[PDB]
């Protein structure tokens, strides 16, 4: 019980906790190795898998980041931005582990919604990044414009953010 | 038998948070999107019932968290992609409901109504989140009639005043992103079309053509001028 | 393990993290108290300090090749670490006000200082692999200034604005 | 009403740290 | 063994201002070390230790 | 009751009065399920349960 | 907002 | 904690 | 808004 | 608790008053 | 607990 | 019961 | 109860 | 109890 | 200061 | 004459 509840901060941090996971891409499965065991742990464990898969790729992407300030003044700041919303995923993590030790249930069903508000909030900076693999400041702007012409604001709001930024 | 009820009502609560539980099992049926759910056989029959009372509440919850799923998976810019975040919306408002009753499991009983009061606030939404659904598989929804078959489901639905209020903010929010289409082009005269969220269209003379299936809540005659 | 990991992150060697002096270290994990996973982020916290040992080793070559503008770069470089330092101290109360947080605020605070830290050591490795003397680590921070971050491209201006000041001392001085 | 509730943190640390 | 945490630091500081004496081995003007003790597997390790060998050169001067 | 509130699904279907008593009547059927919880709560043995 | 509610409960559950 | 979970998501609303 | 965070403080202790 | 939410809105309206 | 919260808020009122 | 007529009375004698 | 305290409060009024 | 918590709302509010 | 201490001795007991 | 008569009956009870 408490050591998912660990294991999946090791995994909301970066790569593999407790266990060896062996998935890079296209979801951080949880192996636990496990058949007598309920069948209900691999599935919340697969949610936390999507969020840490989703972390990594924010992390290699400002590892990629790194240049003189190379074929673009948009690219980087771009990226800038995108550390800020790297940053805001680490303060809730930060609730989180105050929750782990004594100083609340210790559940999975619990903190499934506190990660189902992150849900909305990452999930639409995956769709941030797949627009601009390849790409050239000035076009930054053709990308941020093409998401805030979609209504809801919601992530109308966040790519706003990007607009003023990118534009800047 | 009463541990045997426990566990079972422990399985329902997964399968209402959306995820497959332990001793009931999901059966695909058109997709698994329509969620038949099968519990095994119990040697009181009756508990068993009583769950099967509380599976169309879960069938109901997984059309409405994919529908929101779907608008959302080909960028939709129109007035029905703003619609559904209300519904993710009260979606969130949905797993906090849940968790109280995760504190209650720490101390406190559960009864057969312990489980209904709580599912009965929630089967009232699904049985119009369906009427929802069930519109949308009638085929609709573009903008202007994605508003225009709100209005009709609001204009059924009174009699009820405790779920009219909600779909009341269903039917102000959706307008939402189209209110400001309305500001735009009777006060300045400029538009915003992402697929187009406003029956006026381009195309000196240079004429314009409303289209004949984003009329809104209202008749011709306030869209016409 | 509230000191542990701000002392780590000043450069000083242990015996859990072994560190020879300035450039070399052994991550030495056979450690009970900690998890696989927090020793991963140890290497992630290590690599914060790591940059900044190879940053005093820079000044004590220069303070304490040659030329005028070198210590006036390294007085640019002592305002970098100013609220490097200055945040070292803040997390010094958060100790004793309650000594059972755990690392991940600690961490948070070194997220902030991920941008910074080796978006100045791109910038001192391109300086010391051209070989540079003189005016032209000045145009070499001036094009390193032309660069974005915006927390990155006023401290590369900060920089530049002290040894600008050092060209300023001399047309003075020459009229 | 913000200002309340930080108040009150420190109403909270005051009365751990009478004890 | 135990040597006072927190306290050392202040009985260097002691060092500093009275320059000869037992808990620092200044014997010559070459050589100034210290050597307080490894303290115990859990509370500041090594660190303090690191820190006694850089203020040595600072008493040394 | 129970039967009712299923042969009452319609659109709106010949009349907003006829589906408010429906409501209304399964009003009536919120006031029926508090009774089984407070004597389920009852039930607590560890009361008589008598008959 | 959200930010100073955040650290009153990390701090309001260690004060007891 | 339920209580608390909702006086944060009413500090969320406002800001 | 003194009412609502009186109300959530003395329902969270 | 719930005798705290009457009292807080009993505060209100005293120092309305 | 209710009412006793209303009970002592009328005579707080009165005075 | 007798717990809300105890709050009221012992607020009736400091009213007198 | 409670009522009964309720009607010691009236008559202590219609005395004052 | 009550009697000092009638007492506590009568100096909060005059 | 004090009013919001007595508020939460209220809340305590 | 009245406040004495009040608060003996309350000191009985």
């Amino acid at each position: 019980e408490t050591s998912l509840v660990r294991d999946l901060l090791y995994v909301f941090q970066g790569i593999d906790g407790k266990f060896v996971k062996m998935c890079n891409s296209e979801n951080c499965y949880k192996v636990d190795g496990k058949v007598a065991v309920s069948k209900s742990l691999k599935d919340i464990t697969s949610k936390l898998s999507e969020l840490g898969w989703l972390h990594n790729k924010i992390k290699k992407y400002t590892d990629q980041r790194s240049l003189d300030r190379a074929f673009g003044l948009v690219g980087q700041s771009f990226c800038a931005a995108l550390h800020q919303e790297l940053k805001e995923y680490y303060r809730l993590l930060s609730v989180l582990h105050s929750q782990l030790q004594v100083e609340s249930s210790l559940t999975l069903r619990r903190l499934l919604v506190w990660t189902f508000d992150p849900k909305i909030r990452l999930k639409t900076l995956a769709a941030l990044v797949d627009h601009c693999q390849g790409r050239k400041g000035g076009e930054l702007a053709s990308a941020v414009h093409a998401y805030t012409k979609t209504g809801d604001p919601y992530m109308r709001s966040l790519v706003q953010h990007i607009l003023g930024l990118v534009a800047y | 038998l009463p541990s045997q009820e426990t566990c079972l009502v422990e399985d329902l609560l997964y399968i209402l948070i959306g995820v497959d539980g332990r001793y009931i099992s999901v059966q695909p049926l058109v997709g698994r999107q329509s969620r038949s759910f099968s519990v095994e056989q119990n040697l009181d029959s009756s508990v068993k019932e009583l769950v099967n009372r509380i599976l169309p509440v879960a069938t109901n919850y997984s059309t409405v968290t994919r529908f929101v799923e779907e608008n959302s998976s080909f960028e939709y810019g129109q007035v029905n992609h703003a619609l559904g975040a209300a519904m993710r919306t009260l979606g969130k408002e949905y797993m906090i409901l849940i968790s109280q009753l995760e504190h209650l499991q720490r101390q406190g009983l559960l009864s057969l109504q312990k489980l209904w009061f709580y599912i009965q606030p929630t089967l009232r939404t699904m049985e119009v989140l369906a009427s929802i659904a069930t519109s949308l598989n009638k085929g609709e929804c573009f903008g202007g009639a994605t508003l225009s078959l709100l209005h009709d489901r609001t204009f059924g639905y009174t009699g009820d005043s405790q779920a009219q209020e909600l779909c009341l903010y269903l039917t102000k929010a959706a307008s939402a992103p189209y209110f400001d289409i309305l500001e735009r082009w009777i006060y300045r005269g400029i538009i915003n079309d992402p697929y187009s969220e406003f029956m006026v269209e381009e195309h000196w003379d240079q004429r314009y053509t409303i289209v004949q299936q984003q009329i809104p809540s209202f008749l011709q005659k306030v869209a016409d001028k | 393990m509230i000191h542990e990991l701000l002392l780590a992150l000043s450069g000083y060697p242990g015996s859990i993290f072994t560190w020879n002096k300035r450039t070399g270290l052994q991550v030495s994990q056979d450690i009970p108290f900690l998890h696989p996973g927090e020793t991963s982020v140890l290497n992630r916290l290590c690599k914060l300090g790591t940059d900044y040992i190879r940053f005093t080793e820079f000044i004590e070559q220069y303070t304490g090749l040659h030329g005028i503008y070198l210590r006036a770069f390294c007085r640019g470089l002592d305002s970098i670490l100013q609220p490097y330092r200055q945040a070292l101290l803040d997390l010094e109360q958060e100790f004793l006000a309650d000594p059972h947080l755990s690392i991940s605020h600690i961490n948070y605070s070194l997220d902030q200082f991920h941008l910074l830290f080796p978006s100045i050591m791109v910038v001192v490795e391109q300086i010391k692999s051209q070989k540079i003397h003189g005016c032209q680590i000045l145009e070499t921070v001036y094009k390193h200034s032309c660069g974005g971050l915006p927390p990155v491209r006023s401290a590369l201006e900060k920089t530049l604005a002290v040894c600008h000041g050092v060209m300023y001392k001399q047309l003075s001085a020459w009229m | 009403a913000a200002a309340a509730a930080a108040a009150a943190a420190a109403a909270a640390a005051a009365a751990a740290a009478a004890a | 063994t135990i040597v006072t945490e927190t306290q050392v630091i202040r009985e260097t500081l002691w060092l500093l201002s009275g320059v000869k004496k037992l808990l620092i081995f200044q014997l010559n003007d070459g050589k100034v070390n210290v050597r307080n003790d490894i303290i115990v597997t859990h509370m500041t390790q090594n660190c303090l230790r690191s820190v006694l060998e850089q203020i040595a050169a600072y008493g040394q001067v």
